[PDB]
């Protein structure tokens, strides 16, 4: 059909674009077909140096509204042909991007959505004319077909507009700390209160934040009573007595402040790779405090990921760190970590002579923690657990690599910004949580 | 020369380079001169990389490496970019002429790095356009440079004429970077400012249009955590096997 000839022209004009855009444009086109996003389809057609006619919008199903069967039989056959002419890696990436960029739920109706029921049906239909070996190979790898609401990553040291320093007072503390809260909400506000009021050394606040991170709430609270016993802090005696009584009136689950802290921490860790090219800073000569950490991390992560992925393992942005680490882990959350540890053994074998091996491994593992806890809850301590498992610990020990992530977060000052910015947002979060 | 694992002496040198220890760098390179050009793929960390990949290059330190015969023919960052390519990417005339005076090789694709930031409206300024003209001037001329390819068959002039701006919603605005270059290539400082404001106005209009129609259909999944705007990536020319296979 001539409409099929128009569809080939559209698809092949995508392939006349620079090779670095074929995957993006094909994924976007498949999304626009599956969601009837008329503006997106017009944008793609104009971006591949074509002209969008209303006949093209009608044929591409732009004016359709069937969110349960988005591709018409004709359009479905067109897509099946175009996907059959595709390479397996390319077809896998295109289908993964198209399905994971499409929400299942959306408050704002008329934003194209496709239920999981529909995505599960579309996936085998789209590869119906595909080579059956490639098809089942894709059905095996394409296991996560759901929407990926990619959380943003943060880097306050370069003027990130996202960062907001918490506004916790001695007054707002006492009113909220009237222990209707639990131990977590109590420790978060206390560390948030000690941070704004300068009730401790920079390494002390980092030591409290590392005790909270590793769920050493008994160790963390004990060091807080010890800090209050100081005489230069009881005034900044009557309100400090109120802080002690709260430590015996607490509740005890609904660990949303815990989940928010871990998620926010991962976004700051993953945000290390942000730069002025990935965050528009439309205002303004001093180097950021995390610049050496960022340089050392991007060096370690490039050495490690390109060791397995080749040139395709290059990492320059937070998203690429997220993407290449997930790809590398596919060569449950604790299962993905154990595979990483197993593959790192190959790296630590080839690079056992490297004087930066321990620092590179540890910097990379920090990013792995940031990648997984940024994509799901409970993942942070799950990664921490296997990394600290004695069998994994022995694998690292056999290469001269120490992985003690508690001492790393407690003692190393380059990780202080991660905890501080996470504990900052967790204080603001827990402030408004108990303020309702 | 390629050294996959930096030796203790090379790390000591690179440490002194980053810390700006002029006497230590000089004294290291006096006793062990072979350290000056040792790079470590795929990161390509090297004494040279420690000075080149900074916001503000320490040319006093760079002169020291030049005195001990540093070369500019190997990649100096994990983008596998040569020193000249990095100067073109940043449109840094100060670094670019410094390298050409020190006989740094100009790859054929090096002009195409002048365009990696041509997707960002904020880079369509007078100084950036003038700097590119001063850079294209040192590479010959607009017509001499427009012919050079980018390892994908695309020519600089065809690429500069078929440029585009990307907004934070992923929408594009086609514009002519060659014409912007041609409007000032050494009165003209008003012809460009009218061409820029024509594009600045067209970009702001399309950005408002895409805010209402594209929304985050592109940005949410395909741009979050990436470069904003996405750079115009020069096609890959230098390929390297993975360490797991070598």
């Amino acid at each position: 059909n001539i409409r099929f000839s128009r569809f080939k022209q559209i698809w092949q004009a995508i392939e006349k674009t620079p090779k670095s855009k074929h995957i993006l444009l094909k994924s976007l086109f498949l999304k626009g077909l599956l969601t009837h996003n008329k503006p997106l389809l017009e944008e793609i057609i104009r971006q591949i140096e074509l002209i969008p006619y209303s006949s093209d919008l009608e044929m591409l199903g732009a004016f359709s509204q069937d969110k349960a069967h988005p591709l018409s039989p004709e359009l479905l056959e067109f897509v099946q042909e175009m996907l059959a002419n595709e390479s397996e890696k390319v077809l896998l990436t295109i289908l993964m991007n198209a399905f994971q960029s499409i929400p299942e739920l959306s408050l704002d109706s008329k934003t194209g959505t496709l239920s999981m029921k529909t995505k599960k049906a579309l996936l085998p239909l789209l590869i119906e004319k595909v080579d059956t070996s490639i098809a089942k190979s894709i059905m095996s790898q394409l296991t996560d077909i759901s929407f990926d609401s990619v959380l943003p990553a943060f880097r306050p040291s370069i003027g990130d507009p996202s960062y907001q320093k918490t506004n916790i007072n001695l007054n707002k503390y006492l009113s909220l700390v009237g222990n209707k809260t639990d131990i977590s909400e109590f420790l978060i506000l206390t560390i948030g209160l000690f941070t704004s009021l300068k009730i401790g050394d920079k390494g002390f606040l980092q030591e409290l934040s590392a005790d909270y991170l590793f769920v050493r709430y008994d160790d963390c609270l004990h060091k807080i009573i010890e800090k209050l016993k100081e005489k230069e802090v009881i005034e900044q005696e009557k309100e400090v007595q109120k802080i002690l009584e709260a430590s015996g009136n607490l509740k005890r689950t609904s660990n949303n402040p815990r989940r928010f802290f871990e998620t926010r921490l991962a976004q700051y860790i993953n945000g290390l790779s942000h730069s002025e090219k990935t965050i528009e800073i439309d205002s303004i000569d001093k180097e950021p405090e995390d610049e050496e950490l960022r340089d050392n991390t991007l060096k370690a992560c490039n050495k490690i990921l390109q060791f397995f992925l080749g040139d395709c393992g290059r990492v320059d942005t937070p998203r690429e760190m997220e993407q290449k680490i997930c790809i590398f882990a596919n060569g449950s959350i604790s299962g993905h970590t154990c595979n990483i540890v197993g593959m790192l053994a190959k790296y630590m074998t080839e690079y056992k002579e490297d004087l930066d091996l321990q620092n590179d491994i540890n910097l990379f593992l920090i990013q792995v923690i940031g990648v997984y806890a940024k994509r799901g809850f409970h993942a942070m301590l799950e990664v921490i657990d296997v990394l600290h498992d004695p069998y994994v610990q022995d694998i690292f020990k056999g290469y001269g690599v120490q992985v003690n992530l508690y001492s790393y977060f407690k003692e190393n000052p380059e990780l202080a910004g991660f905890l501080q910015h996470a504990m900052n947002d967790a204080t603001t979060y827990t402030q408004a949580l108990v303020n309702k | 020369s390629e050294m996959k694992i930096a030796s203790a002496e090379l790390r000591e040198l690179m440490k002194a380079v980053s810390e700006g220890h002029y006497e230590t760098v000089n004294t290291i390179l006096d006793k062990d001169p072979e350290l000056v050009n040792q790079y470590a793929p795929p990161t390509y960390d090297s004494p040279l990389a420690r000075v080149l990949n900074k916001k503000h290059i320490d040319y006093k330190m760079l002169d020291i490496l030049v005195k001990h015969h540093v070369d500019f023919d190997y990649p100096i960052n994990y983008h596998k970019e040569t020193p000249i390519e990095l100067a073109c990417k940043n449109q840094d005339l100060q670094l670019f002429k410094y390298l050409v005076q020190h006989n740094a090789p100009i790859s054929e694709q090096a002009p195409h790095f002048l365009l990696v930031n041509s997707t960002n409206i904020k880079y369509l300024t007078e100084d950036k356009i003038k700097n590119t003209c001063e850079i294209i001037k040192l590479m010959g001329g607009l017509e001499a440079v427009s012919s050079k390819c980018d390892a994908e068959g695309n020519r600089f002039g065809e690429q500069a004429r078929k440029s585009q701006l990307i907004n934070r919603f992923g929408g594009i605005v086609k514009y002519d970077y060659m014409q912007l270059l041609q409007s000032v290539y050494p009165g003209s400082t008003e012809v460009l400012t009218n061409l820029l404001n024509k594009i600045r106005g067209q970009f702001s209009s399309k950005e408002t249009y895409d805010q209402q129609n594209l929304k985050d259909s592109i940005s949410l999944f395909f741009m979050t955590g990436g470069e904003i705007p996405p750079s115009r990536k020069v096609p890959e020319s230098r390929f390297e096997e993975a360490g797991i296979d070598t």
